[PDB]
């Protein structure tokens, strides 16, 4: 299925992913296709930020949802 | 009692020619319900090629996620060695 | 010649009331008739769905086929590599 | 108004619509009382299938005009 990762900032990414797919899994998709390291990546689906772990499947996180991209400010891991 | 004839006469030949109307009408008709039987046939054909090439998709996905999981562990050893000789 | 016209006009009492018993014989078939062509286009639409369904099907698993034969190459390589 | 949602097998139920209701609704109002999804639906009217964007006036669907339902077997 497809969704869509979504900035504050107003950018729109699309994706290529299956509702078995770890969101640890995404946060390394969206690296490759922009660049973004995944120790940075926060991700927000119903007000609640997503866990390496998980799976979209566990977030109900159908056919093309849309998901949101908030990096931290850190970077010193 | 002659004009009660007549006009017995061609009602009754136009009264004809609607009967006539209704069967060549009819004859259209049945051969498009000739077809309703096969197209449930059809129907049934291709919902099973669906099912079956489910199955196949199905099992196909097994196959694939069995390797996933194997090529992870078979990660960690190519992973947790090498870091283990620099 | 008086039971002559009145016996050739009884011939037509019948004859209309066998026409339009008949005529009212065929209006009842053709409603049946109507019912079930209505059916037609609803089954044939129903074939193409579920010609549309397998299709997708196939493709959907085509591709799995192509990302599960690239997963197993390159394992080959994790092998090698490894050793 | 109300209309009518019939399928292959016979069965027939009723919706209680508004004339300026897309078939996007419809559909909803379906999975309400059918709990079918509405990605797995198909309806036909006058031997086309209908359009989520639509409304039923666009087909114009009277009341008690009947509508055919039939579903997918992959639903998207």
């Amino acid at each position: 299925m497809q969704i869509f990762v979504k900035t504050l900032t107003g950018k729109t990414i699309t994706l290529e992913v299956e509702p078995s797919d770890t969101i640890e899994n995404v946060k390394a998709k969206i690296q490759d296709k922009e660049g973004i390291p995944p120790d940075q990546q926060r991700l927000i689906f119903a007000g609640k930020q997503l866990e390496d772990g998980r799976t979209l499947s566990d977030y109900n996180i159908q056919k093309e949802s849309t998901l949101h991209l908030v990096l931290r400010l850190r970077g010193g891991d | 009692l002659r004009q009660q004839l007549q006009q017995a006469e061609e009602a009754l030949v136009a009264k004809q020619e609607l009967i006539d109307k209704l069967k060549e009408e009819a004859e259209q008709h049945k051969i498009v319900m000739e077809t309703v039987p096969v197209l449930k046939a059809q129907a049934d054909i291709y919902k099973a090629d669906f099912q079956a090439e489910r199955h196949a998709r199905e099992k196909l996905v097994e196959k694939k996620e069995y390797l996933q999981e194997q090529l992870e562990q078979l990660q960690r050893e190519f992973n947790k060695l090498k870091v283990g000789c620099h």
